[PDB]
RNA sequence: AGAGUUAAAUUAUAACUAAGCUGUAAAAAGCCCUAGUUAAAAUAAAAUAACCCACGAAAGUGACUCUAAUAAUCCUGACACACGAUAGCUAGGACCCAAACUGGGAUUAGAUACCCCACUAUGCCUAGCCCUAAACCCAAAUAGUUACAUAACAAAACUA
């Protein structure tokens, strides 16, 4: 009965679960350095607008924070 | 009605001096509540004394 | 019902327990088995009468409920 | 009648039980207390042992002061009874009269639940 | 604040006859002084009610409501500063703030006049609910953030590089 | 949601008394700073009433008392707003009892399990998060009707 469908996720979330044990650290990695693409590009994206926009510099008092990578 | 009835208790409330009344009468006079039912719906109060 | 008077409330406790009787032993309504209920509950609280007996001085008195125990 | 107070009082002599009740009641009257009525309901001996301020009872007297007071107040009489040295056990209820009586009919008779199951032919 | 005093004698207390020859005593219990809450509430929603309105007589009246809903929320808002950790009545507070907002958006579209009198006095503030609710994240707020600043100095360079055209063609022009 | 309170039970810790006490299908290990009795705070959890069916939007809520208190003259409505069992995370307290983990003991071919014994994170409070459930009554909201009508089974069939 419908249990047969259960079984099947019941079984997908364990042997997903056991995966994500064992390969921790490597999806740590590819997290992270994923976030590190994701600031980049998100820079670019404002970087982008000055240069259309005609400025030269980054307007006055432009830091850019790192939202992304915010930690703690 | 309300206002007249407490009106009538004002009279008899506890006030600054009564304290030296009331509460020598308080010892003197025990009251009870205590009070039982009968299965007709009856009430049998404390047996007299 | 007040808490106050101990007899009463006595009336619908098992002697035995202090247990309190259901409404199928009681035999009441429903706001009045509640209202029976609440005022024992706090008639032990206040400590007017006690939890685990019904005090002996009330055993004498009129019986309400049907509860059989010695048969 | 607004409020209830149910003193159990450590039992004593007649002297040091008229200045218990006396003092207590000049608090609840400083708080802005009105008193009604006290109304002594005996010494007895406690249905069960009541231990407070480091001494276990077994008797106490009873007393019932009835009084209006105003919402704020109520914690601060509370208070000032706990802190007593011969309350035996303070508590503080709506007086009873407040509460209503609206008529038991009586019992109105719950008949049997029909039309829980479909009708079904079945064996 | 508001403060319906001490004394103020129970509403229902208010207009019966013989009170102020009555003594001290039963005056303290019929006042304010002893009241539940429910009782300042009922005053505080009487005088509301008459500074306000037209005509105290109509519940019905789609002021009325405002005016009463909204003692109902100064209630909600005092009971809400001295416990901050309640949930259940957050919620209260929360819908019928909003529900106020909803009767005010029928005033301002049926009778004008008599809307605009009640923010007056109630003061409270008809803000238009904006189009488009979208949860601003960190992300695109940043983003706006540097755009509005990006402008704001397009404009400001726009403006000097033609003040120097004026600048110049004005000092050729005068000699 | 606050603030105050405790009846039963349990535990420290003393006074006696006996050597055992605990524990299972049967045992073993375990403990004799144990056990029975008599005293007794804290902490935690709330017999009976309940054969009741109330309150909350849902989660949830049933020891006691008082304070505050339960939106809308009441139609539907989100990716917006505010909440959301357990477990979990952060900091500080609490610690009777329970208890993942773990270590003993049995059982077993094996036994990383079911049974036994200890003991921990953790359940508890205060503040902040996390936002998941067989979060299910698997039955959307609001007005209706019992006409028409049996796929099966289950809680009978349908309009707008
Ligand atoms: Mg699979
Ligand atoms: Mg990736
Ligand atoms: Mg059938
Ligand atoms: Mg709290
Ligand atoms: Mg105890
Ligand atoms: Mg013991
Ligand atoms: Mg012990
Ligand atoms: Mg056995
Ligand atoms: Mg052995
Ligand atoms: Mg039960
Ligand atoms: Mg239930
Ligand atoms: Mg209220
Ligand atoms: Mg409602
Ligand atoms: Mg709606
Ligand atoms: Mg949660
Ligand atoms: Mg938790
Ligand atoms: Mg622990
Ligand atoms: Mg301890
Ligand atoms: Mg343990
Ligand atoms: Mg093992
Ligand atoms: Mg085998
Ligand atoms: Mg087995
Ligand atoms: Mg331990
Ligand atoms: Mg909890
Ligand atoms: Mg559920
Ligand atoms: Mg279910
Ligand atoms: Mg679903
Ligand atoms: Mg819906
Ligand atoms: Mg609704
Ligand atoms: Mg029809
Ligand atoms: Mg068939």
């Amino acid at each position: 009965k419908n249990i047969l469908k259960i079984r099947r996720r019941k079984m997908n979330h364990h042997k997903y679960r056991k995966l994500v044990k064992r390969t921790r650290f490597l999806r740590r990695k590819v997290r992270e350095g994923r976030l590190r693409q994701k600031q980049v590009k998100f820079e670019r994206d404002l970087k982008r607008i000055w240069q259309k926009a005609g400025l030269k510099e980054a307007p006055a008092g432009w830091q850019t924070p790192k939202i992304y990578l915010k930690n703690q | 009605q309300e206002v007249l009835q407490l009106q009538e208790e004002a009279k008899t409330f506890i006030t600054r001096e009564n304290l030296e009344a009331r509460v020598e009468e308080a010892l003197d006079s025990p009251k009870s509540y205590n009070w039982a039912i009968t299965r007709e719906g009856l009430v049998v109060r404390p047996q007299q004394k | 019902v007040d808490y106050k008077n101990v007899q009463l409330l006595s009336q619908f406790i098992s002697p035995f327990t202090g247990c309190i009787y259901g409404r199928h032993i009681t035999g009441l309504c429903g706001k009045k088995q509640k209202e029976i209920t609440k005022a024992i509950k706090r008639a032990q609280i206040l400590g007017f009468m006690p939890v685990t007996y019904k005090d002996p001085a009330y055993l004498k008195d009129p019986k309400v409920c049907n509860i059989k125990y010695r048969e | 009648p607004r409020y209830e107070l149910a003193l159990i009082l450590k039992a004593m002599q007649r002297p040091e039980t008229a200045a218990a009740l006396k003092r207590t009641l000049e608090a609840l009257m400083d708080r802005g207390a009105v008193v009604r009525n006290l109304e002594n309901l005996g010494e007895r001996m406690l249905p069960y042992k009541i231990s407070a301020h480091n001494q276990r009872h077994s008797r106490g007297g009873y007393f019932l002061v009835d009084f209006y007071a105003p919402a704020t107040t109520v914690e601060s009489m509370m208070e000032h009874l706990s802190r007593d040295i011969d309350v035996i056990r303070p508590n503080i209820v709506k007086h009873p009269l407040t509460q209503e009586v609206k008529e038991c009919e009586g019992i109105v008779p719950v008949p049997l639940e029909e039309k829980l199951y479909s009708t079904k032919k079945r064996k | 604040q508001d403060d319906p005093p001490p004394s103020m004698l129970l509403l229902d207390y208010q207009n019966v006859p013989g009170i102020h020859k009555v003594d001290d005593v039963v005056k303290r219990l019929l006042s304010l002084e002893m009241a539940n809450q429910k009782e300042k509430l009922k005053i505080k929603k009487m005088q509301l009610m008459n500074k306000v309105l037209e005509n105290p007589e109509d519940t019905s009246s789609l002021e009325a409501r405002i005016v009463a809903l909204t003692v109902k929320i100064r209630n909600y808002e005092e009971h809400m500063q001295k416990h901050r950790k309640d949930k259940a009545h957050k919620r209260f507070l929360l819908m019928s703030i909003d529900q106020r907002k909803k009767m005010l958006k029928n005033l301002r579209e049926t009778n004008y006049a008599v809307f605009e009198k009640i923010c007056k006095e109630l003061g409270i503030e008809y803000t238009f609910p904006p189009p488009y609710h979208r949860k601003a994240h960190r992300r695109w707020v940043t983003k706006k953030a540097l755009c509005t600043q990006v402008f704001r100095e397009v404009q400001k360079l726009k403006k000097q590089k033609r003040a120097l055209r004026a600048a110049a063609v004005a000092a050729h022009k005068q000699g």
